[PDB]
C-alpha cells in the first residue's frame, strides 16, 4: 500500500548547525505537484504545512521564524527533508512526517541534540 | 479562489445535434479538470477526467479537452438521456466549480392551452380567494402571463410556476395563481388572465365572471 | 468504492446540525474526503475536506467560522456540522471522494453521496389544505395544494391509476414562509360524466394524507 519511509529514524545533530530530516514517498514516473500534500509537524508544534505548493506559515510555530525549511527540489524524487538551520537544545525530540501523494501515510524520527 | 465561467448558460438543441460546452478558468489549471452531468435530484457524474479523459462506462458520443484556461465539452449526437445541466471542476488547486450548463431539448413551437380555475367554494370559506392560471403543454418556455380584474391590469401579486421539461413530448406547463380574500374577491366581478406565446399569434383570454 | 449520507433535516434558525457520511469502499483513514454545498438553483461550492489520520481539516475561507470538519476512523465515517444556522443555509449537502487515477487535487471531487438536504426555517411542521379546481373537447382539472411545511408534497391522483396527462407544479414558497403547490390533469371533456376523478396529497413530514373528489 501506500507508505512513507525514513532513511534514519534516529538523528543525532549537535548545536548551531544545519540539520536535514529525510522523509521518502513513492513516485513512479512525475510527481504531480497538486497531489502533493506535506506535514512536518514535531509533537504540538507545526514546522511545516505544505498543500498545493504552497507553505501556510498562518499556522508554523513561532520557534520555526525563518529557521526550518523544506527543501523543493528533492520532491521530485519522492524525498520529502525539512531542513532545521541552527539547531538548538530545544529542537530535540520527536517529529512526525505525514504525506499524502495518492493515499497517505506518516512516519517518526527521534532528533537528538549533543551538547558542546 | 480559481473561477470557472461557464457558457453559454443554456443551450438549447434536438437529439442528433452535436453539443458544445465550453469552461474557462480565470488562470491556468493546467490539464487538472473534470465534466459531471447533473440529473435533477441527483448527485454528479465524471464524465471526462484529466481534462481529455473520458471515464469508462461513459458513450463515446462525450469528450472534453484543452489545458490552461480554455476548455470545452463535446456530445457528438445528443441523446434524449444527455439533457442535464454540466458542470466543471478544476483541481489544480482548490477545488472551484462552475455555474453549469443546462441543456434543453429543442422542439418546435407549441401554443400553450390555456385554462382558468375560480376558488372553488371550499377556500373561500376559509376567507381566502385563489384564482389559478394554467398554461398545459407550450414550447418554448417563455411565456407572459397577465391578470386583469374587471379591466385593471394586476399588479405584481401572482404566483407563478413552471414545470420542467415533459418526459415524453418535451414540452413546458405554467401555473400562475392569484391569491386576494374572500373580502378583497367578492368586490369584484370578471377575472380575466392574458397569455402570450409563439404559438399564439394573437394573446388568448380565459376568463369568468363571478 | 461507496458513499451514503445522513437523512434530510429541518433545523430552525440559529440552532446548529451535523450531517452524517460513511464510506463502504476503499480505505477511509487515507484518503480526503470532502463536503459540498448545493444552493438551491445554484452552484457547487466546496466547503471543506479532511484526510481522518492527519486529523485536522481544511476550509473554506466562507465556511471558515460555522464549519467543522470531523472524521471517525474508528466507524469509517465523517460528519460535518454547521454552526449558527440561518435562512440561506438551506441547501444539498454532499460528501464526495476523489477516484485515485484523476490526479490533480486530493480534494477534488468524484464518488458522492446521495445528498442531505437542510432546510432552515422558523416555520413550524403543518399539513396542506387541498382544494379542487373546476374543470375548464378537452378540459383540465386540478388541485390547489396550499400552506404546508416543509417540503415535500407528493401528489398521486385517482389512487396512482391516472398517471398521464398530469403536471405537478413545482412548489412555490411564500411570504408567510409556509409551501404551497398546484397540481394538474388533463383529459377528455367527455370523461367528466363518466370517470371519478379524485385527487391523493400525502405530507410525509407531517403524516398527513389527503383526499380531494374534484368535480364540476
Amino acid at each position: 500500500a501506500f507508505t512513507v519511509t525514513v532513511p534514519k529514524d534516529l538523528y543525532v545533530v549537535e548545536y548551531g548547525s544545519n540539520m536535514t530530516i529525510e522523509c521518502k514517498f513513492p513516485v513512479e514516473k512525475q510527481l504531480d505537484l497538486a497531489a502533493l500534500i506535506v506535514y512536518w509537524e514535531m509533537e504540538d508544534k507545526n514546522i511545516i504545512q505544505f498543500v498545493h505548493g504552497e507553505e501556510d506559515l498562518k499556522v508554523q510555530h513561532s520557534s520555526y521564524r525563518q529557521r526550518a525549511r523544506l527543501l523543493k527540489d528533492q520532491l521530485s524524487l519522492g524525498n520529502a527533508a525539512l531542513q532545521i538551520t541552527d539547531v538548538k537544545l530545544q529542537d530535540a525530540g520527536v517529529y512526525r512526517c505525514m504525506i499524502s501523494y495518492g493515499g497517505a501515510d506518516y512516519k517518526r524520527i527521534t532528533v537528538k541534540v549533543n551538547a558542546p | 479562489e480559481i473561477v470557472l465561467t461557464q457558457s453559454p448558460a443554456t443551450l438549447s438543441l434536438s437529439p442528433g445535434e452535436r453539443a458544445t460546452l465550453s469552461c474557462r478558468a480565470s488562470q491556468s489549471v493546467s490539464s487538472y479538470l473534470a465534466w459531471y452531468q447533473q440529473k435533477p435530484g441527483q448527485a454528479p457524474r465524471l464524465l471526462i477526467y484529466d481534462a481529455s479523459n473520458r471515464a469508462t462506462g461513459i458513450p463515446a458520443r462525450f469528450s472534453g479537452s484543452g489545458s490552461g484556461t480554455d476548455f470545452t465539452l463535446t456530445i457528438s449526437s445528443l441523446e434524449p438521456e444527455d439533457f442535464a445541466v454540466y458542470y466543471c471542476q478544476q483541481r489544480s488547486n482548490w477545488p472551484t466549480f462552475g455555474q453549469g450548463t443546462k441543456v434543453e431539448i429543442k422542439r418546435t413551437v407549441a401554443a400553450p392551452s390555456v385554462f382558468i380555475f375560480p376558488p372553488s367554494d371550499e377556500q373561500l370559506k376559509s376567507g381566502t380567494a385563489s384564482v389559478v392560471c394554467l398554461l398545459n403543454n407550450f414550447y418554448p418556455r417563455e411565456a407572459k402571463v397577465q391578470w386583469k380584474v374587471d379591466n385593471a391590469l394586476q399588479s405584481g401579486n401572482s404566483q407563478e410556476s413552471v414545470t420542467e421539461q415533459d418526459s415524453k413530448d418535451s414540452t413546458y406547463s405554467l401555473s400562475s395563481t392569484l391569491t386576494l380574500s374572500k373580502a378583497d374577491y367578492e368586490k369584484h366581478k370578471v377575472y380575466a388572465c392574458e397569455v402570450t406565446h409563439q404559438g399564439l399569434s394573437s394573446p388568448v383570454t380565459k376568463s369568468f365572471n363571478r | 468504492v461507496q458513499l451514503v449520507q445522513s437523512g434530510a433535516e429541518v433545523k430552525k434558525p440559529g440552532s446548529s446540525v451535523k450531517v452524517s457520511c460513511k464510506t463502504s469502499g476503499d480505505t477511509f483513514s487515507t484518503y480526503a474526503i470532502s463536503w459540498v454545498r448545493q444552493a438551491p438553483g445554484q452552484g457547487l461550492e466546496w466547503m471543506g475536506g479532511i484526510i481522518p489520520i492527519f486529523g485536522k481539516a481544511h476550509y473554506a475561507q466562507k465556511f471558515q467560522g460555522r464549519v467543522t470538519i470531523t472524521a471517525d476512523e474508528s466507524t469509517s465515517t465523517a460528519y460535518m456540522e454547521l454552526s449558527s444556522l440561518r435562512s440561506e443555509d438551506t441547501a444539498v449537502y454532499f460528501c464526495a471522494r476523489k477516484f485515485h487515477f484523476v490526479s490533480g487535487s486530493p480534494f477534488g471531487m468524484d464518488v458522492w453521496g446521495q445528498g442531505t438536504t437542510v432546510t432552515v426555517s422558523s416555520a413550524s411542521t403543518k399539513g396542506p389544505s387541498v382544494f379542487p379546481l373546476a374543470p375548464s373537447g378537452t378540459a383540465a382539472l386540478g388541485c390547489l395544494v396550499k400552506d404546508y411545511f416543509p417540503e415535500p408534497v407528493t401528489v398521486s391522483w385517482n389512487s396512482g391509476a391516472l398517471t398521464s396527462g398530469v403536471h405537478t407544479f413545482p412548489a412555490v414558497l411564500q411570504s408567510s414562509g409556509l409551501y404551497s403547490l398546484s397540481s394538474v390533469v388533463t383529459v377528455p371533456s367527455s370523461s367528466l360524466g363518466t370517470q371519478t376523478y379524485i385527487c391523493n396529497v400525502n405530507h410525509k413530514p407531517s403524516n398527513t394524507k389527503v383526499d380531494k373528489k374534484v368535480e364540476p
